[PDB]
C-alpha cells in the first residue's frame, strides 16, 4: 500500500521498509545483513523508494503541510496561488545570475545558486533530494502559481543523468 | 598587448565575453540589412517591422521569438546574404494587459519575401497562439 | 622635458580627478581599464582609453608590461600611479623612468627608502622627528601633514588633517585642518614634515602621519609618498590644487608658494564606501541603481560611479568621496549634516547611515575644546544602531502586498502616501513571510561563499582535514575571506589554483 | 499585525488634516454552467480536449 502513494516520508532510526526480514533472509540464504543496511530510511532514499527522510515526526508533519502547501485538492481543482506580483521588477538577485556560471567550462557549481534567484522567492522545495543527487526535482513557484522545476546538479556526477536521475525526473 | 578600446572586445572565453558577445548580436538584430535600409523606410514616413510592434503591443510586453533565426538556402548565392531574423519578427505580447501572439514581416529583407525560416517562424507563431488559445 | 600627454593608471575617482587635473593644465588624458571597467566614468572621461586584459587586478592594473605597452601605444609622455597600485612600487618608478618617460612622483630611491620601515626610522631620527619615546598608545589620535616639495628642495607644509574615525586602520571620515591641537603642536608637526622630507632627499607630493597621545606626546607614524586619498580637504582649506602642484614639480619647476598656506575655515571628507555597516563593515558588490549626489553650497563629490554603474567584487569598495568646507567647524558640520540628509545611493549597502549618525555624535561634536574620538573608536565605543541592509527584499508577510504611491494635498499640504493594493478602506491569493533568497550540509562539496578571487590555497590534493581547517582564502574586494573544510575527510577532488577568478558557489574542491 | 496599512511617506498632517485625508479615501473606497461554450463546442468522438477542457470545466470547482 505505501508504494503505491505519492509521496513517501521516513523517519530516521525508526522507519523501515522491506519486504523480507534479516531472520528470513538468514534463513532461507545465510545473508547477513542490518535493519539499517536492508530496511533503512537512507538506504531507501538512496535507492529512491522513499522520498524523503527527516529526524521526527513533527518534522515529517511539517514536510507534509509544505507538499501539499503546492498542490491542489484534487485533479480537477486548482492550487493555491502565495505570494503573487512580488518583486515586479529586475532586483540585485535577477543581476547576480549574469556571473554565476563559472568562466572555465570544468568547473562544477551548485544549481541552487540558480534556483533560490529564478523563482518568486527561496521556497524551493525539494522532493527525493538524495534519490539521484545529479537530478533536482523540487516545487517552486512563478508569479505566486506553482510550478514542478527539474534542474540538472553540476555539483553532482558532473550533472551526468543516471538511472536513477533519469527514473526520478520520469515520475516528477 | 594592449589596444583602443574601439577594438578591444571581453574575452569571449569569459561568461562575461559570452554575454558581451550576446549583446552585439542582439544589436545586429536590430538593422540587419543595415542602418541606411532603416533610415530609408523613415524617410518615407513608414515604422519598421521591430517599430510596428513595440508601438502596436503594450510598452515592454513583447518577448521576440527566433531573433537570431538566418536563412539556408544556398541556391543563386543566396548563402552571401543571410540577414538576421530571415525578414519577419515574431513573438508574443500584451495588448491592454491580454496576451495576444504576433508576427510582423519586414519589407527591407528580400522585399519582404516568404522563405524557409522565416515561413517556419511564421508558422511557430502560429502553433503558439493555437495551443495557448 | 615636460608634461604633454600623460596616462593614468587608477580605476574610479582618482582617475577621474586626475584627468580632470589634466585637462585643467590642458594636457591630454589617457585612461587605461580592466575588463570590467569598461563602463566607468574615467573611460569615457578621458581623451582616449586603452584596455587592459584579465578581471583581477592583478591582471589588469599590477602588470607592469601591460602600463608600459599602453604608454607605448598611446603616445603619453607621462605616468600618474594613482594611489592603489604602483604609486610604492619603486621598481615600476624605474621601470617608468627606463622607458623616458616622467614620472609624475617622488625619486624610485625615496620610495624604497621611506617604504623600508627601519630606514624611515633611521631618517626619522637623522631629521629629528618627534619620535614616540620607547611605550603603546591607548587612544591615539591620528593627524598628518601635507607636504608640498619641489626637486630643488624646497618644502612647503600645505596644512594639516585629521583621519582618526578609521575601521581596521582604515579612513572612513577626516578633517581639516587638524582641530584642538595647540599652536606648539602644530609648529612641531610642521617643522618635523619638513625636516623627514628634506632628510629623506623628498620631493612631488607627499604626506607625513603622526599620532598624537592622549598627553599631546606627537608620535611619527609614517610617510605615505602620493597623494592620499584625502587630499581634498587641504586643497579646500588651503586653496592649492595639489595634483597640478604634482605636476609642477615633475616639470622640474620650483614651488610658486614661497611659505606655508594659512589655511581658510574647515572642511571634512567622507568616504562613501560600498559597505554595510550594520553589519561588520562588509563590502559587498552591487549595482547602483540609483546615485544622487548632495549638491549646492560648501559641498564638492569626487565620485567614481554613476547610476547604472557596477561594482563587481575585484577591486576596493570606495565609490566617492564627499567633502564638505565651512568658515568654521561647527558651520562645516552643519553643512556635512545637510550634504548626507541629501546623499541617496541605492541597489548597495553603503556607509552613508554611518557618516549621518557620527556627524552628530558629541564624541565627535566635542566640549569645543577637545574630543573623544581614536583611531579605535569606531570599532570599540561607536554604538552601532545601524540596520543591516536589505534594500526592496520584501521580508514580512506585509511587505509581499502590492502598493501605489499617490501624492495627496489636504489643506494645501503636499502629503505622500502609500496605498495598499488590497485595503479594505486576488479571489484566492495568500499572503505569508516569503522567504530569504538562501540555502536556510551533509554535502561533500566545499563552495565559494561569494565571488572573488583565489589568493591563497592551503590544501593539497589527497590531504585529510578536519572541520574549520583552512581550504581557501579569497580575495573580494581587497578583503579576505577564508574558507574552511566544513566537515573532516579526504580532499578527493580540488578545482581553484592561485589567481583563479571564482564565481559564487563554485565547488571549491570535495571532501570525502 | 501583519496587515498592511496606509502609509504617509512625507510630511505630517494635523489630526483635523488626517481626519480629512481618512475621510476623503474611504469615501472613495454560484455556479450554473448551463449553455457554458465548452457545451457549444463541437468535438472528435476521440479528441483529448474531451478530457483537458470539457471534464476540465465541468468538474472544475
Ligand atoms: O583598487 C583600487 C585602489 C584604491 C583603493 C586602495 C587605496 S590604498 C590608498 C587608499 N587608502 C585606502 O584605504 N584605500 C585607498
Amino acid at each position: 500500500s505505501p508504494i503505491q502513494t505519492d509521496l513517501l516520508v521516513a523517519v530516521r532510526d525508526q522507519g523501515y521498509m522491506f519486504i523480507t526480514g534479516p531472520d528470513v533472509i538468514k534463513d532461507v540464504t545465510g545473508e547477513d545483513v542490518t535493519f539499517d543496511e536492508l530496511g533503512g530510511a537512507d538506504e531507501q532514499a538512496k535507492r529512491g523508494n522513499i522520498h524523503k527522510v527527516v529526524n521526527s515526526e513533527a518534522e515529517a508533519y511539517q514536510y507534509v503541510r509544505d507538499y501539499l502547501s503546492f498542490l491542489p485538492s484534487n485533479h480537477f481543482d486548482n492550487p493555491p496561488i502565495v505570494n503573487p506580483g512580488m518583486e515586479p521588477e529586475i532586483t540585485p538577485h535577477d543581476l547576480e545570475l549574469d556571473s554565476i556560471v563559472p568562466d572555465a567550462d570544468n568547473m562544477a557549481y551548485d544549481m541552487h545558486e540558480i534556483l533560490l534567484r529564478i523563482f518568486d522567492d527561496g521556497d524551493v522545495f525539494e522532493i527525493a533530494e538524495q534519490r539521484g543527487p545529479a537530478m533536482i526535482t523540487a516545487f517552486a513557484r512563478v508569479d505566486g502559481h506553482p510550478v514542478g522545476v527539474i534542474a540538472n546538479q553540476p555539483m553532482v556526477l558532473s550533472g551526468a543523468i543516471d538511472n536513477e536521475a533519469s527514473d526520478k525526473a520520469a515520475s516528477f | 598587448v594592449t589596444e583602443p578600446s574601439a577594438e578591444h572586445q571581453v574575452d569571449i572565453h569569459t561568461t562575461a565575453g559570452k554575454l558581451a558577445d550576446l549583446k552585439r548580436r542582439t544589436e545586429e538584430t536590430l538593422h540587419p540589412v543595415g542602418e541606411a535600409a532603416v533610415d530609408k523606410v523613415h524617410a518615407k514616413g513608414k515604422l519598421t517591422a521591430r517599430e510596428r510592434i513595440l508601438a502596436l503591443l503594450d510598452e515592454g510586453s513583447f518577448v521576440e521569438l527566433d531573433a537570431l533565426a538566418k536563412h539556408r538556402s544556398t541556391n543563386f548565392g543566396l548563402e552571401k546574404n543571410r540577414p538576421l531574423g530571415d525578414g519577419v519578427i515574431t513573438g508574443y505580447g500584451t495588448i491592454d494587459g491580454r496576451d495576444v501572439c504576433i508576427f510582423s514581416q519586414d519589407a527591407t529583407v528580400f522585399g519582404g519575401s516568404l522563405g524557409e525560416v522565416y515561413g517556419e517562424k511564421i508558422v511557430k507563431v502560429q502553433e503558439l497562439a493555437i495551443k495557448t488559445g | 622635458s615636460k608634461i604633454s600627454k600623460v596616462l593614468v593608471a587608477n580605476r574610479g575617482e582618482i582617475a577621474v580627478r586626475v584627468i580632470r587635473a589634466a585637462k585643467d593644465a590642458g594636457l591630454a588624458s589617457v585612461a587605461v581599464y580592466a575588463e570590467p571597467d569598461a563602463d566607468a566614468p574615467h573611460v569615457r572621461l578621458a581623451d582616449e582609453a586603452f584596455a587592459l586584459g584579465g578581471q583581477t587586478s592583478a591582471e589588469s592594473y599590477l602588470v607592469f608590461e601591460k602600463i608600459l605597452d599602453a604608454a607605448e601605444k598611446s603616445g603619453a609622455n607621462a605616468i600618474h600611479p594613482g594611489y592603489g597600485f604602483l604609486s610604492e612600487n619603486a621598481d615600476f618608478a624605474q621601470a617608468v623612468i627606463d622607458a623616458g618617460l616622467i614620472w609624475i612622483g617622488p625619486s624610485p630611491q625615496s620610495i624604497r627608502d621611506l617604504g623600508d620601515k627601519v630606514t624611515a626610522r633611521h631618517i626619522a631620527a637623522r631629521a629629528k622627528a618627534p619620535l614616540v619615546p620607547g611605550r603603546y598608545l591607548d587612544k591615539p589620535r591620528h593627524v598628518e601633514a601635507q607636504v608640498i616639495a619641489d626637486q630643488h628642495g624646497n618644502v612647503v607644509v600645505a596644512g594639516t588633517r585629521d583621519c582618526s574615525l578609521q575601521r581596521r586602520f582604515q579612513k572612513l571620515v577626516e578633517e581639516a585642518p587638524a582641530p584642538f591641537l595647540t599652536d606648539a603642536q602644530r609648529k612641531e608637526i610642521h617643522e618635523s614634515a619638513k625636516r623627514i622630507c628634506k632628510e629623506a632627499g623628498y620631493y612631488g607630493a607627499g604626506t607625513v602621519e603622526y599620532l598624537v597621545g592622549q598627553d599631546g606626546l606627537i608620535s611619527f607614524l609614517e610617510v605615505n609618498t602620493r597623494l592620499q586619498v584625502e587630499h581634498p580637504v587641504t586643497e579646500e582649506t588651503s586653496g592649492i590644487d595639489l595634483v597640478r602642484q604634482q605636476f609642477k614639480i615633475a616639470n622640474g619647476e620650483p614651488l610658486d608658494i614661497t611659505e606655508d598656506p594659512t589655511p581658510r575655515g574647515h572642511s571634512f571628507e567622507f568616504r562613501i564606501n560600498g559597505e554595510d555597516a550594520g553589519r561588520g563593515f562588509l563590502p559587498a558588490p552591487g549595482p547602483v541603481t540609483k546615485f544622487v549626489a548632495p549638491t549646492g553650497p560648501g559641498v564638492r563629490m569626487d565620485s567614481g560611479v554613476e547610476t547604472g554603474s557596477v561594482i563587481g567584487g575585484q577591486f576596493d569598495s570606495m565609490l566617492a568621496k564627499l567633502i564638505v568646507t565651512g568658515a568654521t567647524r561647527e558651520e562645516a558640520l552643519e553643512r556635512s549634516r545637510r550634504a548626507l540628509a541629501e546623499f541617496t545611493v541605492e541597489g548597495l549597502a553603503t556607509v552613508i547611515p554611518f557618516h549621518r549618525a557620527v556627524v552628530s555624535d558629541p564624541a565627535f561634536i566635542g566640549d569645543g575644546e577637545k574630543f573623544d574620538v581614536h583611531t579605535r573608536w569606531i570599532e570599540t565605543e561607536w554604538n552601532n544602531t545601524v540596520e543591516p541592509f536589505t534594500g526592496g527584499d520584501p521580508i514580512e508577510e506585509e511587505d509581499t502586498v502590492p502598493r501605489q504611491t499617490v501624492v495627496v494635498e489636504v489643506g494645501g499640504r503636499r502629503l505622500e502616501v502609500s496605498l495598499p493594493g488590497d485595503l479594505a478602506i486576488a479571489p484566492g491569493v495568500v499572503r505569508k513571510k516569503p522567504k530569504p533568497r538562501k540555502r536556510g550540509a551533509s554535502g561533500d562539496a566545499v563552495t565559494a561563499p561569494m565571488q572573488g578571487t583565489v589568493v591563497k590555497v592551503a590544501v593539497e590534493e589527497g590531504q585529510e582535514v578536519s572541520a574549520g581547517d583552512l581550504v581557501v582564502v579569497l580575495e573580494a574586494m581587497k578583503m579576505e575571506n577564508p574558507v574552511t573544510a566544513h566537515k573532516d575527510g579526504t580532499i578527493t577532488g580540488l578545482a581553484v589554483e592561485a589567481g583563479a577568478a571564482i564565481t559564487q558557489g563554485t565547488v571549491i574542491a570535495e571532501i570525502k | 499585525d501583519h496587515e498592511a496599512h496606509i502609509k504617509v511617506l512625507r510630511g505630517e498632517p494635523t489630526p483635523e488634516e488626517m481626519a480629512a485625508l481618512m475621510a476623503v479615501l474611504a469615501s472613495a473606497g454560484e455556479r450554473n454552467m448551463w449553455g457554458h461554450p465548452v457545451d457549444k463546442l463541437r468535438y472528435s468522438v476521440f479528441s483529448w480536449q474531451r478530457v483537458t477542457l470539457l471534464e476540465r470545466t465541468h468538474m472544475r470547482r
